[PDB]
């Protein structure tokens, strides 16, 4: 159930100064490589400890392809200006997502190739890897252009070929690393509010990956009734945090339990307010 | 492995 | 073609007055990528703010993590102010120890 994606962005800025091009690679949703045109000496850079293995040749090759991509976005960016009737001196964004997913068997399960402009779907390659799904009128020009040139075939080759060969490779190099986990460490905090009623908040900190489940219960019953839940957030050190809470009637506090479910725990966690 | 785009949009 | 960013301001480790720590400002769901995030202490801009590199999620929106060293106390107030083209005015969110 692995995958590899390259998220590319090109943003034009006021003036005749070429746009900034940023390209980021992922394996199983983890950033492993990165390139930025703004940097001092622009080169592709390692972003996961297991990528330092690749010798000079690899980084050189990747750096070139990226310089080509940057030019490709420069050109494409001008054409869009026309498609939409935009003056040559504004702020624009062109994005691309490409990659492949491997199934249980490690065979290509699906390939991806999409673009967005100004934050919206523009044109995407279909699962068949031969037909396109343009999002609007403007995008039709491009779709017609790409059909009338077999542009789809070009991507198909990459998606079923190199994409798969290199994902297998990266998976081999960063095997155990990628498949790691850090269990969350939980604790409950008490906070006042309403006359009588009070708030109990269950915290989950230091866990990886970000997937986690926080539940509150009253007398063994899933209290999915009015529970505060923040979006999971990065702590900064590479781990995550998330918390859920509920408003409870004072005194009847120790009548509630928090349960934490995470892929890294030997067994789920249960904890209650501890004055 | 950075993919290299085909025809421009 | 704008998207109004969501902000969460929180510490990296559970707070303890006097103990050094790292204060976070996690900005998400915004577009375009250009944005100006400021972290404040008692109404003053903190000069030393690190910024994660630009990333965007599957729905095309961008997200970034701004953070800085800070040492909570009983009295000091910390906040995050986000300046983005999709809002005609900046949005400021305070650090709440209980969240």
């Amino acid at each position: 159930p692995h995958s590899m994606r390259y998220f590319e962005t090109a943003v034009s800025r006021p003036g005749l100064e070429e746009p900034r091009y940023i390209s980021v690679g992922y394996v199983d949703n983890k950033e492993f490589v990165r390139f930025d045109s703004d940097a001092e000496n622009p080169r592709y850079e390692p972003r996961a400890p297991w990528m330092e293995q690749e010798g000079p040749e690899y980084w050189e090759r990747e750096t070139q392809k990226a310089k080509g991509q940057e030019q490709w976005f420069r050109v494409s960016l001008r054409n869009l200006l026309g498609y939409y009737n935009q003056s040559a001196g504004g702020s624009h964004t062109l994005q691309q997502m490409s990659g492949c997913d491997l199934g249980s068997d490690w065979r290509l399960l699906r390939g991806y190739l999409q673009f967005a402009y100004e934050g919206r779907d523009y044109i995407a390659l279909n699962e068949d890897l031969k037909t396109w799904t343009a999002a609007d009128m403007a995008a039709q020009i491009t779709r017609r252009k790409w059909e009338q040139s077999g542009a789809a075939e070009h991507y198909k080759a990459y998606l079923e070929g190199e994409c798969v060969e290199w994902l297998h490779r990266y998976l081999k190099n960063g095997n155990a690393t990628l498949l790691r986990t850090d269990s969350p460490k939980a604790h409950v905090t008490h906070h006042p509010r309403s006359k009588g009623e009070v708030t109990l908040r269950c915290w989950a900190l230091g866990f990886y990956p970000a997937d986690i489940t926080l539940t509150w219960q009253l007398n063994g019953e899933e209290l999915t009734q009015d529970m505060e839940l923040v979006e999971t957030r990065p702590a900064g050190d590479g781990t995550f945090q998330k918390w859920a809470s509920v408003v409870v009637p004072l005194g009847k506090e120790q009548n509630y339990t928090c349960r934490v479910y995470h892929e890294g725990l030997p067994e789920p966690l249960t904890l209650r307010w501890e004055p | 492995f950075q993919p290299q785009n085909g025809q421009f949009i | 073609i704008q998207k109004t960013p969501q902000i969460q301001v929180y510490s990296r480790h559970p707070p303890e007055n006097g103990k050094p720590n790292i204060l976070n400002c996690y900005v998400t769901q915004f577009h375009p990528p250009h944005i100006e995030i400021q972290m404040l202490k008692n109404g003053k801009k903190i000069p030393k703010v690190e910024m994660s590199d630009m990333s965007f999620s599957k729905d095309w929106s961008f997200y970034i993590l701004a953070h800085t060293e800070f040492t909570p106390t009983e009295t000091d107030t910390y906040a995050c102010r986000v300046k983005h083209d999709s809002m005609a005015e900046p949005k400021t969110v305070y650090w709440d120890r209980d969240m």
